[PDB]
């Protein structure tokens, strides 16, 4: 798959969950918001959108692990691709980029996962 | 006007004269919280902690009298607080833009414990009076038993001090560390250990309870 | 959707959770309750209820995020519409307030979502 | 619904889970045990039971806010209903009594929920 | 049923989880281990497995209680059931014990559950 | 089963869960990365993928596990087998180790399991 996509040693700062309607359609989304120390990067926005009656996508084993990193304030690699969704009004509050893998930082100079 | 509390073993003739000690000077705040500097490892904080809670007392007693192994006795002691005890949050937030990280998780484990902590030394003469606990294994509650004044007490209308810890310690390698508690996510603080106790007795011994990581338990009740 | 109302920078400090039935079916509930100050605010109560046997309506994920905003005592901003429910020996306690959305508020002004 | 019996002020200081087969069928069943410091309570147990292969009644939800009081030993307010089970040897060891909603206690003098 | 073999006021000092196959077909399991202080324990092992596909028999519930119990270090009372299970290399590893039910002990001879 | 390959003693330094697509399913996958007190070891990598809608293989319940003894920094046994994947996308990121089975260790030479 695409996992070229991502940004290393950054914290999740913000979340957001909720449910909304558009286009006749009713959806689950949960976004996280990353900075890399204080210095707030071009993309600082992810989010994984469930539409109601859709397959199973892992979307609350994302959410938990993004709610456990974002308790821990631990440094980690966020994966993630462009995904542009079907809000218009989603996407201006949360631009069009999905989710898609996160992965602890043991040092610096390492992240786990596909480089 | 800020009233506190604290449990211990030690007979109302005794704190009434002798009140409660830090284990030391240290004032690294976060190794206090973290139930380390006050408990579990180099016992030398300059904190004591005590509670706004009444039913946290009762938590904390549940403890040591639920078990086979403690001989003692318990009192519920009654502090008045003023321009040295301190609440934390001001403390946290002096702290958190100085680099120091509070995790979410010892944020959950703060926000549990209704706590003031009082620096170094808390004197008789704040201590208005002392209830006996009893515990009755018959229903297995904690029950109040006699109720002891303090006539040393010094009456006052005073409060909390409103702002931050003075002389804080902010630490050079700040990084996320076991949370120690016991009982029902009570910070290990707040355990007889949690302040200095008497020594003179060199054969004597006494019960403390189960420690554990409260990181562990967190864990498991979030998610 | 609506996402016009909301109350940024308040904490929860009240959780709720039942089942109860209705009209032959049973079903589900929890509400949460907000505050900011010493002062009760005017509207504090929010909730969320799920008839038991329906599709995925992200209760579950709601009611988790939550108690997470709950156990940290957090800033949040809490997203809320108007509901009318169909039981109202439920309004009668919890309002007509339907919870919709759970962000986190990094600082005194600035919250994650729409606005 | 019945929410008409409760106890205010109540902390969760027992727990119980079990797996059991009576009249013919495998079940599930979750106790608490409450107690108010220093008051002797008419009522100290609570249940919620399960047979496997039911409806979704919630035991999952229910079990785990229960879980998290107990930990917390918080405040709560305890709705049950009278509730005869016949295992009864589960009566002699865990009571007639059914847990139907849990709520916070945020002062010794409000506790959410209908009253 | 029967709740008739149990050991009170223990605590649980170990945890296992796995998957494995037997006779073509693939299980999870967990076990606990208990441990007395001064009384000592005639058994140590306690199992629970599921059979994939299998129905419903409270895994997940019992697991989940286990992992807290482990958490908190807690002093506990076990029930269980002989089980010689139908892999006789889990039996060489984890005893011929099944994990029934799982109960608090408010005291050192005081344990929630029959007696 | 193949138990014959464990670490014994050793921590989980490092998380990662995703979300991928193959061919024409959707997977999802979850692996550790472990460490010996000081050092890495020769195998550090141990993974479960799992296509959503395939059968249950106890890829939650391991998930959970993991996450658990990544937060305490507990010492563990882990228990692998060789399974060469056949994205191999993947196999450079996370080798050809699958984790099959997590324990705990009580001492520091005693680790509950087959052995």
């Amino acid at each position: 798959a695409d996992y070229d996509k991502y940004f290393s040693n950054v914290q999740i700062n913000n979340l957001s969950y909720g449910v909304y309607t558009s286009g006749g359609k009713e959806s689950q989304f949960f976004c996280i918001g990353i900075k890399r120390d204080n210095v707030t990067l071009p993309i600082h926005n992810m989010c994984k959108v469930d539409v109601f009656g859709s397959h199973k996508q892992g979307f609350d084993a994302m959410m938990e692990m993004a709610k456990y990193y974002y308790a821990t304030g631990e440094s980690i690699r966020v994966y993630y691709k462009e995904n542009v969704w079907s809000d218009s009004e989603f996407k201006k509050a949360f631009s069009t980029n999905e989710l898609i893998s996160l992965s602890t930082c043991s040092s610096s100079d390492y992240c786990m996962g596909p480089q | 006007t800020d009233f506190v509390y604290r449990v211990d073993s030690r007979p109302p003739e005794e704190i009434f004269r002798d009140g409660f000690r830090s284990h030391g000077f240290n004032r690294n705040l976060q190794q206090h919280l973290r139930g380390d500097s006050c408990a579990a490892g180099s016992r030398d904080s300059a904190f004591i902690a005590t509670t706004t809670s009444l039913i946290e007392t009762y938590n904390i007693a549940r403890q040591y009298y639920s078990s086979s192994g403690f001989h003692g006795r318990l009192y519920r002691y009654r502090i008045r607080a003023n321009n040295i005890f301190y609440p934390i949050q001001p403390s946290v937030n002096y702290l958190t833009q100085r680099g120091i990280t509070f995790s979410g998780f010892e944020r959950i484990m703060m926000r549990e414990q209704n706590e003031i902590v009082a620096v170094e030394h808390i004197p008789g003469e704040n201590i208005v009076e002392a209830v006996e606990l009893t515990y009755d294994r018959f229903n297995s509650q904690v029950s109040d038993g006699p109720g002891t004044t303090n006539a040393r007490y010094v009456p006052g209308s005073t409060f909390v001090n409103p702002g931050v810890i003075p002389q804080l310690v902010v630490p050079t390698v700040s990084v996320r560390e076991r949370i120690n508690a016991f009982g029902s996510l009570i910070s290990a603080c707040f355990a007889l250990k949690g302040v200095r106790r008497d020594g003179l007795n060199k054969r004597a011994t006494y019960y403390e309870p189960e420690f554990y990581d409260a990181r562990g338990v967190l864990k498991e009740i979030i998610k």
